[PDB]
């Protein structure tokens, strides 16, 4: 009486009753005499949330019936596409088999359910698993006419699945329920997707702390090593993820792991200008001092970006603020280059050098000249940056700002007293790349000088 | 709508691996 009116209950989509029925202590695995458990019921009738509740309550989700059919079978052959959806995302079998071998897919291809069709190629259905006849989908598509799944199913072809995995997919929407549906199924928390990329490191970008703690829980590792090098903690640092970046740190993350391009998480943090993830990641023991492939401490980074505080942070633990890449280029030249001068002006007055030689000679001043940064071009003279100085070819700032046409370059140059008639290794004056680029106006501004 | 996210061409493409890259050092040599 009692499994007999919980039965019903799932038949009907009374979900109150089922649930005072389970809470009395009907047995959740009790099914009819077809088979068909509350799941199954569930699932024929398109019952979304009682499908969702039971295996809440931890139904077998593999039961099959007295046909062998399991709950995404039923599913699949009644076309309903949310019962199907929330079943995978469970982590039904979409490549189960009934006694007689009908697969899910074939249950939905030889009933013109084009939603079911495309949902369970997407997610790894093999269209070759053939039934004791012999038949395929896509045999039984073409018999019964369903044209519209047989054009999907041969356009799909051998695509595979371009899903997610389950646990992947509970990790995005911090689902901690369907997560420890699907660790209870499948008790690895370190499944891969196509990218290579754990759950962990989803929970990591996404700052999902429950899952998070759920998959460490389980033994999910927390310095998993993709190909590429990318652990969760440099996912965390980089996407400023300061709770998930404790978290890590607490469960044993480990603060020098390198990615393929040799960054760091402190690389990671500096780069996006994470004040307090990088101070956090300091105070751990991470290295101020690595480099990456091309030499870029995490100042140079931070120096990039734009990142004023956060350089004045590295410049606080004691970063090196004259350090080199491999190109020669201290943090200054970067801020030149980028045209920051507030991160050129903090530089400045803690101490770096404003006459560093790039591997070309060129100081900060001619690289300023060059990209029309005229604020880094005042900061750096007014800091004492020699006006005169020479690169190896003997390019004057004044060459290189007469030659890029730069009119305001040119004209503060020319009032702070450089001289126009320098030469380089050639003999070729400012005057040489004004006319030889065909830049009239800083052509002319430099005749009306002694040029 | 509200469910690309679950495909892994998506999350690729959220997760940004080239921001994890040293993309380069860019000297833009004057001469030629």
């Amino acid at each position: 009486d009692a499994a007999t009116s919980f039965l019903r209950a799932a038949r009907s989509g009374n979900l109150d009753k089922a649930l005072d029925h389970l809470r009395n202590g009907v047995d959740i695995n009790t099914c009819n005499q077809n088979g068909l458990n509350g799941l199954h019921l569930a699932s024929k009738e398109g019952h979304v949330k009682m499908v969702v509740e039971l295996l809440h309550k931890e139904i077998i989700l593999e039961t099959t019936t007295k046909k062998g059919n399991t709950a995404l079978h039923i599913a699949a052959l009644a076309g309903q596409d949310e019962v199907v959806r929330e079943l995978v995302n469970y982590g039904a079998n979409v490549n189960a088999q009934s006694q007689k071998g009908f697969t899910p897919l074939y249950m939905a291809a030889q009933e013109n359910h084009l939603e079911v069709v495309k949902f369970l190629l997407e997610n790894g259905a093999n269209q070759n698993v053939a039934t004791e006849d012999g038949f395929t989908p896509l045999a039984v598509a073409l018999q019964q006419g369903h044209e519209n799944v047989v054009a999907h199913l041969i356009n799909y072809g051998t695509k595979g699945k371009v899903r997610l995995p389950a646990l992947h997919i509970a990790a995005r929407n911090d689902d901690t329920r369907t997560a420890a549906v699907l660790l209870q199924n499948d008790p690895n928390p370190d499944v891969l997707s196509k990218t290579g990329f754990t759950p962990l490191h989803i929970a990591a970008h996404y700052e999902n702390l429950n899952v998070a703690q759920l998959l460490l829980n389980r033994g999910a590792s927390v310095n998993f090593t993709p190909q590429n090098g990318i652990t969760p903690l440099h996912i965390a640092s980089r996407r400023g993820n300061v709770i998930m970046v404790r978290l890590l740190l607490d469960r044993g993350a480990q603060i020098e792991t390198k990615t393929k391009d040799e960054l760091t998480p402190l690389h990671c943090a500096a780069r996006n200008g994470h004040v307090r993830i990088s101070e956090i990641l300091l105070d751990h023991g991470a290295p101020i001092q690595a480099k990456t492939k091309n030499g870029l401490s995490p100042i140079h980074m931070a120096a990039q970006g734009d990142h004023l505080d956060c350089v004045r942070l590295l410049l606080q633990y004691d970063a090196e603020i004259d350090d080199i890449t491999l190109d020669h280029l201290t943090p200054l030249h970067v801020a030149a280059h980028c045209g920051h001068h507030r991160v050129a002006k903090v530089l400045l007055d803690k101490g770096a050098k404003p006459n560093s030689r790039a591997l070309n000679g060129f100081t900060p001043l001619h690289i300023a000249c060059k990209k029309n940064h005229v604020r880094v071009m005042e900061l750096l003279l007014k800091t004492g940056a020699s006006i005169d100085a020479v690169t190896e070819s003997g390019l004057t700032p004044l060459h290189v700002a007469s030659f890029m046409g730069h009119l305001p370059i040119v004209k503060n140059l020319l009032q702070r007293g450089a001289s126009p008639n320098v030469s380089n290794v050639k003999v070729e004056t400012p005057l040489h790349m004004a006319a030889r680029a065909g830049h009239t106006e800083v052509a002319k501004y430099l005749l009306q000088n002694k040029a | 709508e509200e469910l690309q996210d679950d495909y892994e061409d998506m999350m690729e493409e959220n997760l940004e691996q080239e921001e994890y890259e040293d993309p380069d050092i860019p000297e833009s040599q004057m001469e030629e």
